[PDB]
């Protein structure tokens, strides 16, 4: 809609029949009278050579563009199908090269295993040839759970009250109205408990009743396990396993956790994905699990078995264990009695002061003392 | 389907990248070895210059769209026969 | 990485190794509106209905069927003209395209051979390698067993 | 004989001089305007760089072109690409099962490489 001399919108579009370019009648006529030529190509052109005026005659001033539009959308359809197919076949190359190389690498093992086996029989055949009792009620005797405040303060659960006690002053700071799990928040003013079906969050008051217990690394969330077969943070169970969960602990980094089962499995879960990523087998109900602060050890009891989480292997087994906890230099166990092991060489302390079951064991800061609770006393060593 | 130099059915077709035309490799190779040129346009060509989505044969979407052009473009001339008359 | 395929001449070993691999897996665990309607059509499994009108119609209708009738005429004349230019050429136009399809087909099967040859050629080179080393491993094991008993008989 | 973009049998094939590959004009002209490069080799290519280089027997029963034929074409386009999107999704899932099982095997080999040679070493030490 533009002339090719001045650049104006042409009101009488005439064209030269030597080079196809629509000019305006006034300007082209002035160029021809100046010199008989076409302005664009400098060829011969005259006034009579020009085709003037509009063309509409026996024509009449929709449909054709609909087909054009149908082409334009198809043009994309083809372009899309190409890029989709490229990635299709280009991924199939990765699939094929992997599957081939997988079963190729699989044959490495078959060979390796039989040679390893041969080495065994060969060599084998050749070689052949304080104590505080007043925290909880005397008439309903027993402390069933123990935690220490990570930032300093003792928390116990009793055969129905939760108690906070100060080791320095020897005073009960609060009696919070059986309790079988307790957790002490690092903030010192929040404490958590659980029992035979609530989790309770306490300030000398209970602020939440949420209907094993472990505090997440952030300090903001609680992981729980139950005989109802679920864990909760969301609330999930394993259809396949379908059995009571007997304990629950977060790994220190707060991405994975473990739940023990009544059928002797240690189930490892990814918190974000809410999925069961691994299961450690090897008898009876799991009683306790503990993650080391080293981030790669897990101790479990049902024997105490030690797992390296980098290899997912049981590297040591120490053959009632009710409670396990690392200080990562030391591992304590409690139940029939209290025992402490050095993790480096796997026994350094052994206490049998409690009468009947020990229900909890813990390390003071820097392992400067040990604490335990029993079916009435809280003992410090 | 044909070779433009000989006129036979080429048993090893190689298309050039200067004058776009399907030549028989054995024929065009000799043409290049005579002089480095494309036989049709006489533009320079060497032997190296000569050369995942599954297709289906051209049958009666794009072929259907070009069909509907033929329909309308023919019917548009039918209107002229009655506008002029 | 190394596992000789040609040289190592069971299914039990695949089943065995699969279990060991399985145990280590137990441990580790651009278009417009066009795309919206197309994906919806395929997902729902329903094609959009076309004009089922021209085929049926009815005589003594109204102004509506006066149109529908006049549609049938023009398209039937276009039809009868569309059958004339087909029959004029007839089978010549068809058999000319049949010839094109034979040129298109043979080209594919030439590539089937080119791939066949280079695929067998790669495997052919591998075979020699397998037999080269398999011997060397045989040589190693024989020497291994010799020491094993030699060291004993000295002691 | 085919186009190297859509999978067509081109009506006006045109070859690029940077990578010898025949495309249908419309589809190669669209790619250059979208991003000025050759689709296959990713080499610099323009519209001027291109070099320009078929009978279908319309069926005897050729109404159907508007209704039946056109309907089938957009059915066949729709249900194929949807099914092709289904195929791409599974390849990526089956990729993840491949690489995981591969790395699972790597750990077995590494674990067994320490096992075997030390078992062999123990036999060498036994003699003493």
């Amino acid at each position: 809609m533009l002339c090719a001399i001045s650049g104006k919108v042409p009101r009488r579009p005439v064209l030269s029949p030597k080079s196809r370019t629509i000019f305006e009648k006034s300007l082209l006529e002035q160029y021809v009278k100046d010199t008989g030529n076409d302005p664009i190509t400098n060829e011969p052109l005259s006034i009579e050579e020009i085709v003037e005026i509009v063309p509409s005659a026996q024509q009449a001033s929709s449909i054709p563009n609909l087909l054009t539009s149908l082409q334009n959308e198809w043009d994309a359809i083809m372009l899309e199908n190409f890029k989709l197919r490229s990635t299709l076949d280009s991924l199939t190359k990765k699939l094929s090269t992997v599957m081939y190389e997988r079963d190729a690498a699989k044959l490495v093992a078959a060979q390796l295993l039989m040679e390893k086996n041969e080495d065994s029989k060969d060599l084998p055949k050749s070689s052949q040839q304080d104590f505080v009792a007043r925290g909880k009620l005397k008439a309903p005797k027993w402390p069933i759970l123990k935690n220490l405040e990570l930032l300093q303060k003792t928390f116990p659960y009793k055969e129905k009250w939760v108690c906070m006690c100060r080791c320095e002053d020897g005073a009960l700071h609060f009696t919070q109205l059986k309790t079988i799990t307790t957790i002490t928040t690092p903030n010192p003013r929040t404490g958590g408990e659980h029992p035979a079906r609530l989790l309770l969050l306490y300030p000398k008051t209970n602020k939440v009743l949420r209907e094993y217990g472990h505090n997440e690394v952030n300090t903001e969330y609680f992981i729980w396990a139950d005989n109802r077969g679920t864990i909760g943070f969301y609330i999930v169970h394993s259809a396949k396993s379908d059995v009571e969960y007997s304990s629950g602990v977060l790994h220190k980094d707060s991405l994975l956790l473990a739940l023990y089962s009544p059928d002797g499995i240690l189930d490892v879960y990814n918190l974000s994905s809410p999925d069961q990523a691994s299961s450690r087998f090897p008898e009876a109900k799991i009683k306790e699990v503990k993650f080391a602060d080293n981030g790669y050890w897990m101790v479990v009891e049902c024997t105490v078995v030690c797992f390296d989480l980098r290899k997912d292997v049981g590297t040591l087994a120490y053959p009632g264990t009710v409670t396990y906890d690392i200080d990562m230099i030391a591992y304590s166990n409690e139940s029939n009695s209290l025992t402490i092991y050095k993790f480096d060489k796997k026994k350094n302390w052994t206490k049998d002061e409690e009468s009947a079951l020990c229900l909890q064991s813990d390390t003071a800061d820097f392992t400067d003392m040990d604490v335990v609770c029993g079916d009435a006393i809280l003992k410090t060593n | 389907m044909l070779c433009a130099i000989s006129g036979k059915v080429p048993r090893r077709p190689v298309l050039s990248p200067k004058s776009r035309t399907i030549f028989e490799k054995s024929l065009l190779e000799q043409y290049v070895k005579d002089t480095g040129n494309d036989p049709i346009t006489n533009e320079p060509l060497s032997i190296e210059e000569i050369v995942a989505q599954q297709a289906s044969l051209t049958e009666s979407i794009p072929n259907l769209l070009t069909s509907l052009q033929n329909e309308w473009d023919a019917i548009m001339l039918e209107n002229f026969k009655l506008r002029s008359t | 990485m190394d596992g000789l395929s040609f040289v190592d001449k069971p299914d039990g070993y695949k089943n065995e190794i699969d279990q060991l691999v399985k145990k280590e897996f137990a441990n580790i665990k651009a278009d417009n509106s066009v795309s919206t309607l197309t994906n919806a059509l395929y997902t729902e499994y329903l094609k959009q209905r076309n004009n089922k009108k021209r085929r049926t119609p009815d005589f003594n209708d109204d102004d509506d069927t006066l149109f529908l009738e006049e549609y049938r005429r023009k398209y039937p004349r276009i039809d009868t003209s569309r059958y004339i230019p087909n029959e004029s050429s007839e089978v010549s136009l068809l058999g000319i395209v049949d010839s094109y399809l034979k040129h298109q087909e043979i080209v594919l099967d030439t590539l089937l051979p080119q791939t066949v040859s280079n695929q067998w050629r790669i495997n052919n080179d591998y075979i020699r390698q397998t037999c080269t080393i398999v011997e060397e491993m045989n040589i190693q094991q024989r020497k291994q067993i010799n020491d094993l008993e030699i060291y004993r008989k000295r002691l």
